[PDB]
């Protein structure tokens, strides 16, 4: 029911999946860029705090 | 996250080493530990680099049975250092050390978990 | 309504304890995350 | 004139479209017939999407020059899997195809659906007009949809030896870059079928 | 869901765009009140220490989401373990007042000794960060403007002082913060940054 | 005393039945939970009949030998299939297992469900009827039904990393055959997934 | 209903002494040994 | 074959640790399993119970 937010990997053992983005086709656009921005959900919710001196 | 070792270089056989894990710290993370399991690796010019020995969490030891017997491995965590003693010298010692952590599977060890090692050479040859 | 969880009343008035606040005659975030455009825009199809 | 396609979990989203094509019905018909004794079920998890390459749209294509892809093709997922499981199906189809470069190009393109089409003639090229179709036309838009049911002599199908439809797409006039056109132009296509349907199961595979 | 980019309106998207389903939510750990409420270490001074809220460390768990706001406002506690007898003095006070006794002064009693004190300040509000500075000699203008850019003095909650301080820890009640600031993550140097977990 | 049982369409029928025995719950409990995001789905051409072989028991076993099988197992129709397309899975089973010699013999097995069984203890053979069982005597039966749900200490599983449930048959009496009994006895089981449930598809196969 | 035997309400809020459980919308040994066939079987005389 | 990493309830860490004791409440519990006793080597395994 809930996932960890902490085990910066470096290391093998994927836990949560991946993300991928593709390029169909394009016209004529060679050289252009597309930002990319990120941000919660609806239902995004935190618990269980922590001091690691980050 | 990147293991060094230490004690290497160009030695004669016959002699008396014991290998040093001067590890960068194992800033390794969470709670879930109890999973420590170091190990050794040596590696062969051109073969495929082959396991020797693999330490588990409290106090278990195996070797590959063409060393068994001969080496003798231990890890001291109150200060988060392992080392690797080296007496009964042959000549195929002449190996590449890796220091570095094991996974523990079903059939058997894992490598790393981990990014790679730099490693120590012990040739020697008479 | 901090971090507070007993269930008896305090022992000194709320004039010690606090300093009290006065009138003269964030929470800006809450009213705008509660704006926000959840439908889609086109026209949809299947 | 944005309009947006969902099929299962998977979507599909287009800014430059003119509508869809419901060619030859709008609904379906019987399914549950005398020939299968009751022994049909739906499959939900085999209607979505999947993605595919056409061919390459250059300057020196003359008209009259086509191409031919045979539904259903060879395909991996649980769809491709069905065709392996089971001996009678029979569905009806989703096409959307694609072709993108900017609005200074010329030419024009014609997609269309073919019930059995088996080698046409050069002269009836230019008769291609009767079966489901759309045109695509880069000064204007740059996408296309059709729907088709399913047809048949027979109301379950054995897709090993009958290959009943045909997406074939023809140039009609050849395409300019004016030199501020995209130099050529890919063709993609995207497919998902729809009111699927089987009956009959086989052994284990050995 | 397609929308204009420029326009910098909120928008949301759920997961009912492609037939998902949208679930109960309970975000009780970040409202401001709770988490700010709880003790942070700070490290003290012999003889006299000026009660400043931004002397916490900033890469601790009340320090820097206290720094992600640009003002705020709250009571505190301390917590002081001593010798002697500590004294206590509000907001703008002469520097000799820490010498009498009819001022605020605890009684040493073993092990420690915690109070409660107010807001004394004459501003409506404070801040953790103030544009006031409006911004060979070499060194010298070096050493000029690093200490021209602190803080105006007034931003203080009071003095104490005693025979030796060894302990001093900080608590806040009632916060309130206004107009949010960046707060940033320890950046990974691999392709992953990670605590080693509880494990053995 | 007669007892036909159905699972999608297939069929079996046994005429020496002492009934079914429902372990640990008789209904399923919630299947929508927060942590699938409401993506889940059922699967009904799941849910049917599969057999396997045990093992042989011959007269010269004594009492305390015993047989594990683990399941789900290798499969190789639509369900195994189901672990190659998806993610996450939950299902229930109905278990069935048989042992045909004729009533002249003497002897007595014991079959049950355990979860997450490990290499029990030699003492702990003689507490094996805490779990779900049932007794075949060949003097009155020859066989036995099982019924168990879901559990876990999660909502879904992933069965490429953990075996929930366990079919073990052990022996508590040796076989005998009297010089009218058959000369051994072959085991034979059957088995059924029950309340199938995916969510999380798998990109194809490469 | 453990091992607590005090007559006077907790001094803290349910909040913090415990979790607190959610709700979705052993046990059934209790039921099974209610069900336990006690009379005799066959036909009884004497 | 140990048990998974994340059953557990926390850590705790001091300068030294001489006793550590714990409790349960609100127990509650499914499935169970087996229990067993000394097994005597004799006809009966017995305590020396309270008596001079």
């Amino acid at each position: 029911d809930y996932a960890y937010t902490a085990s910066d990997a470096a290391e093998t053992t994927n836990v949560q999946g991946w993300v991928c983005l593709f390029q169909i086709t394009h016209g004529k656009a060679e050289g252009d860029a597309l930002v990319v921005l990120a941000s919660a959900g609806k239902d995004f919710e935190l618990r269980l705090p922590v001091d690691a001196r980050q | 996250v990147q293991l060094q070792e230490s004690g290497g270089g160009l030695v004669q056989p016959g002699g008396s080493l014991r290998l040093s894990c001067v590890a960068s710290g194992t800033v390794f993370s969470i709670n879930d530990i109890s999973i420590n399991h170091l190990g050794w690796y040596r590696q062969a010019p051109g073969k495929e680099r082959e396991l020797v020995a693999a330490i588990t969490a409290d106090g278990t030891s195996a070797y590959e049975d063409s060393v068994k017997g001969r080496f003798i491995i231990s890890r001291d965590d109150a200060k988060k250092m392992v080392y690797l003693q080296m007496n009964s010298l042959k000549p195929e010692d002449t190996a590449v050390y890796y220091c570095n952590g094991l996974r523990a599977s079903n059939a058997g060890w894992e490598p790393r978990f981990g990014t790679w090692g730099q490693g120590t050479q012990v040739t020697v040859s008479s | 309504s901090g971090n507070t969880g007993s269930i008896i009343n305090n022992y000194y008035m709320q004039q010690y304890q606090n300093s009290m606040d006065t009138q003269l005659g964030n929470d800006w975030f809450s009213k705008l995350a509660s704006s926000a455009f959840s439908g889609l825009f086109g026209a949809l199809l299947a | 004139r944005i309009l947006t396609t969902r099929n299962g979990h998977t979507t599909s989203t287009t800014q430059s479209s003119v509508g869809i094509t419901h060619g030859y019905a709008t609904a379906e018909d019987f399914v549950n017939g005398p020939n299968t004794s009751g022994l049909e079920t739906r499959v939900v998890q085999a209607e979505r999407f999947f993605k595919t390459h056409l061919f390459d749209w250059v300057t020196s294509d003359p008209f009259g020059r086509y191409y031919l892809l045979e539904l259903p093709t060879d395909h991996k997922g649980v769809y491709g899997s069905l065709t392996d499981s089971y001996a009678y199906m029979r569905n009806g189809w989703d096409v959307e195809v694609t072709a993108v470069g900017n609005q200074f190009n010329g030419g024009c393109l014609l997609v269309a659906m073919v019930p059995e089409l088996c080698s046409i003639e050069q002269r009836e090229l230019f008769q291609l007009t009767l079966f489901p179709h759309q045109f695509i036309n880069p000064r204007t838009n740059m996408t296309a949809h059709i729907k088709v049911p399913f047809v048949g002599v027979n109301r379950y199908d054995q897709y090993k030896v009958h290959k009943p439809w045909t997406l074939v797409v023809m140039v009609v006039a050849p395409l300019t870059v004016n030199t501020e056109g995209a130099p050529q132009i890919k063709v993609y296509a995207n497919i998902a079928p729809t009111n699927v349907h089987v009956a009959g199961e086989f052994p284990s595979k050995e | 869901t397609t929308s204009t980019g420029e326009s910098a309106d909120p928008v949301t998207a759920t997961v009912e765009n492609y037939g998902g389903e949208t679930q109960v939510q309970r975000r009780h750990h970040t409202d401001v009140s709770f988490i700010l409420d709880r003790f942070v270490k700070v490290t003290p001074k012999d003889s006299i220490n000026v009660l400043d809220l931004m002397q916490t460390p900033s890469h601790t768990l009340v320090g820097a989401l206290l720094r992600t706001a640009t003002y705020y406002f709250a009571d505190l506690e301390v917590a002081v373990k001593h010798k002697g007898d500590l004294t206590w003095v509000p907001n703008g006070a002469p520097v000799a007042a820490l010498d009498n006794t009819t001022n605020p002064t605890a009684y040493h009693k073993a092990p420690l000794t915690r109070l409660a004190l107010p807001y004394t300040a004459p501003h409506r509000v404070l801040a953790t960060v103030y544009n006031g500075k409006c911004k060979v000699r070499g060194d010298l203008q070096v050493l000029a403007q690093k200490a021209a850019r602190p803080l105006p003095t007034s931003f203080n909650y009071g003095a104490i002082k005693a025979t030796r301080v060894t302990e001093l820890l900080y608590r806040m009640k009632r916060a309130e913060t206004y107009c949010p600031r960046p707060l940033l993550a320890v950046h990974p140097s691999a392709a992953r940054h990670k605590q080693k977990i509880v494990a053995p």
